[PDB]
């Protein structure tokens, strides 16, 4: 019975999830309106794929 | 020095209409394009209706819609504007100012210089409920 002493290549291979939830960057670039400098407009991201 | 005293606020039945005035002395009505604005008391101060100084715009904010007639006096200097169809959003604080000065800051110049011209400020408040 003999080992395997036998070379193979490998490649490589990667995946994930589509995307599924894209962060709403375009509801902060391309509004209508944004506030005052001293008002100035703010808002939170998170959960989602940036 | 320039005034711009505000008044013709209360507290008004949703659905209505009322009426609110900003008399201005110091400057010539010409001189200065004049305008209100509306403060919510947790929202920063916002652009309604405003008067050319001569009166070719007279623009207005789309926010109140058609919901607007602006009127400025000359004899008196003094300005006028109505809300129709009351709803409780409009509650908040309108301001009377006049533009004109704005101040010139060059490219790493001096941050100091002229300034609009501004009111008093008169809260309206908006509600089907009645007042004691």
């Amino acid at each position: 019975q003999t080992s395997n002493f036998r070379v193979q290549p490998t490649e490589s291979i990667v995946r994930f999830p589509n995307i599924t939830n894209l962060c709403p960057f375009g509801e902060v670039f391309n509004a209508t309106r944004f506030a005052s400098v001293y008002a100035w407009n703010r808002k939170r991201i998170s959960n989602c794929v940036a | 020095a320039v005034q711009l005293v505000d008044s013709g606020g209360g507290s008004v039945q949703a659905g209505g209409s009322l009426r609110l005035s900003c008399a201005a002395s110091g400057y010539t009505y010409s001189i200065c394009t004049m305008g209100w604005y509306r403060q919510a008391p947790g929202e920063g101060l916002e652009w309604v209706s405003g008067i050319n100084a001569d009166g070719s715009n007279t623009h207005y904010t789309d926010s109140v819609k058609g919901r607007f007639t602006i009127s400025r006096d000359n004899a008196k200097k003094t300005l006028y504007l109505q809300m129709n169809s009351l709803k409780p959003e409009d509650t908040a604080i309108y301001y009377c100012a006049a533009h004109g000065t704005y101040d010139k800051y060059a490219p790493c110049g001096g941050f100091a210089g002229t300034y609009t011209y501004w009111g008093q400020g008169t809260q309206v408040t908006v509600s089907s409920s009645g007042q004691a």
